[PDB]
């Protein structure tokens, strides 16, 4: 480091040691410690590149012996204990240690290799700042896939989740999307979606806009389709599905936007009203790719345009058809995705009706929903609360009024303005018979 | 008054940094840590003690 004398002298032993590399391999076929107290000399120098050509020796020795459980503390153990009292500069003995860490990962071959490994590079990271911290992660991250195939799965997963929220200045955006992705996937294994919410976060969608980041992009929503799916929030998923409809990918490709497509309808639907949620669907409902497939094509078009339908019959319909599609119906989870198309149609069926049936009895309304008396009461109550219709229902049955009572003035208001068109209809009317009557 | 509503609003800064919505006792308590420590006068004081 200082003065120039280091420089030259220090590279000059390190050559003739090197002239006397056969004589250290030779002696470690007959005994590990023979060889390896030649290592400790080499890595006492004052130089930091002549450790450069030494941290090869330290990689090299242990391979010969090939490599011994035993063997393998001592060396990452050596290591450690040389980078707190200097490492010839604490920054020099990190990049040593990057050179030792690929053999690490190459090693491996056993369970056995895999487990002893994790032990030493957890601890030697802890006070280092660079790429070490990534490759640490990593090979933690080979066992975590070990321990998905045991009940450590939900622990294993949280020991990593709580590392790459720490951002190295090491990584590229690239491995920065990779990495965070791969926490998100251990968090719905897990089953702990208050975790992926904020690794959600982490990364961004302003981080998605050369051709580069295309592949992470449709990774990316996809993850994000299930944590939501999870909560049961329907208008979020449809959201998705329709970002990767953006995508360039699944654009360009036939092939690829069929189910997803198929997706996008199926959400939309499962959303509860919203004017969002409307004008979302009428966007689907324009989409040209579409109209090639007919059952996903008839579904859009029944819940935006007003129509009065009933639930069994509808039901059979898409029985053999869109509840044996998985990923939306055909899933066990989504056996209640199902039972939820119910309650949509029936709200469909309530808005209608509200609109356009001023009154109506109780006891016919009940039939044209397929609801018992009771059911029906509720779903009129829910739909008060938030807000949209407006009813008054009797508890004996008499009639529903799907109405809200109508106001004097508004009425009054209404009346005056239809006998000013009266009039200014008659004065318009009375020009256009004298044009025709003369051009005649 | 005012350092307590410098303090939520420097928590919900980094709330940003950290990327939640919600704002934590960790944050409040680097919030309370540092807006509270302005000066040196500590030498100063060693010879008028």
């Amino acid at each position: 480091m200082s003065r120039d004398a280091p420089i030259k002298a220090d590279k000059d032993y390190s050559q003739i040691l090197k002239e006397e590399f056969p004589k250290i391999d030779s002696l470690a076929q007959n005994d590990c410690n023979s060889a390896l107290d030649q290592l400790l000399v080499l890595e006492k120098k004052t130089r930091q590149a002549s450790d450069l050509a030494s941290s090869k020796e330290v990689l090299a020795k242990i391979v010969d012996l090939l490599a011994s459980r035993n063997k393998w503390d001592d060396l990452n153990e050596q290591l450690t204990l040389l980078s707190k009292k200097h490492g010839q500069l604490k920054l020099s003995i990190q990049y040593m240690i990057q050179k030792v860490m690929e053999y690490l990962k190459s090693s491996k071959s056993l369970d056995l290799n895999t487990r002893i490994s994790v032990i030493e590079t957890i601890r030697v990271v802890t006070e280092n700042k660079i790429f070490v911290e990534v490759e640490r992660a990593r090979v933690t991250k080979d066992l975590v896939e070990i321990k998905k195939e045991e009940g450590k799965i939900d622990e294993a997963a949280d020991i990593l989740c709580e590392l790459q929220v720490e951002t190295y200045g090491s990584m590229e955006m690239s491995e920065k999307i990779q990495f965070i992705l791969e926490q998100m996937e251990l968090s719905i294994l897990k089953g702990d979606y208050s975790q992926a919410t904020v690794l959600s976060r982490k990364i961004l969608k302003k981080t998605f806009k050369n051709p580069k980041y295309e592949s992470l992009k449709l990774e990316y929503y996809n993850l994000l389709v299930k944590i939501s799916l999870h909560k049961r929030e329907y208008l979020e998923v449809a959201q998705y599905l329709q970002e990767i409809y953006q995508t360039d990918a699944i654009k360009s490709d036939e092939a690829k936007w069929k189910p997803v497509l198929s997706h996008i309808v199926y959400f939309l639907v499962l959303s509860p009203y919203g004017n969002l949620q409307n004008d979302l669907i009428h966007k689907i409902q324009n989409d040209n790719n579409l109209k090639k497939l007919e059952s996903q094509e008839s579904l859009v078009k029944l819940f935006t345009t007003n129509e009065l339908m009933r639930w069994p019959i509808v039901q059979k319909t898409y029985e053999p058809v869109l509840n044996e599609d998985d990923l939306a119906f055909g899933g066990e989870a989504n056996k209640h995705h199902w039972e939820d198309l119910q309650k949509r149609v029936i709200e469909h069926n309530l808005r209608v009706i509200s609109e356009y049936y001023s009154r109506i009895t109780l006891l016919r309304l009940n039939e044209l929903l397929d609801l018992t008396e009771s059911q029906t009461e509720t779903y009129i109550s829910d739909l008060v609360n938030q807000g949209i219709i407006y009813a008054k229902v009797n508890r004996p049955a008499k009639i529903v009024n799907f109405e809200k009572p109508k106001n004097s003035s508004q009425l009054l208001n209404e009346w005056s303005h239809n006998v000013d068109e009266l009039l200014e209809h008659i004065e318009t009317i009375g020009h256009l018979i004298t044009k025709e009557e003369i051009m005649h | 008054g005012a350092v307590i509503a410098a303090i939520m609003q420097e928590a919900g800064l980094r709330a940003v940094r950290k990327n939640r919505y919600v704002i934590l006792q960790s944050d409040l308590e680097e919030a309370y840590a540092t807006q509270v420590k302005t000066d040196n006068t500590v030498d100063k004081f060693d010879f008028y003690k």
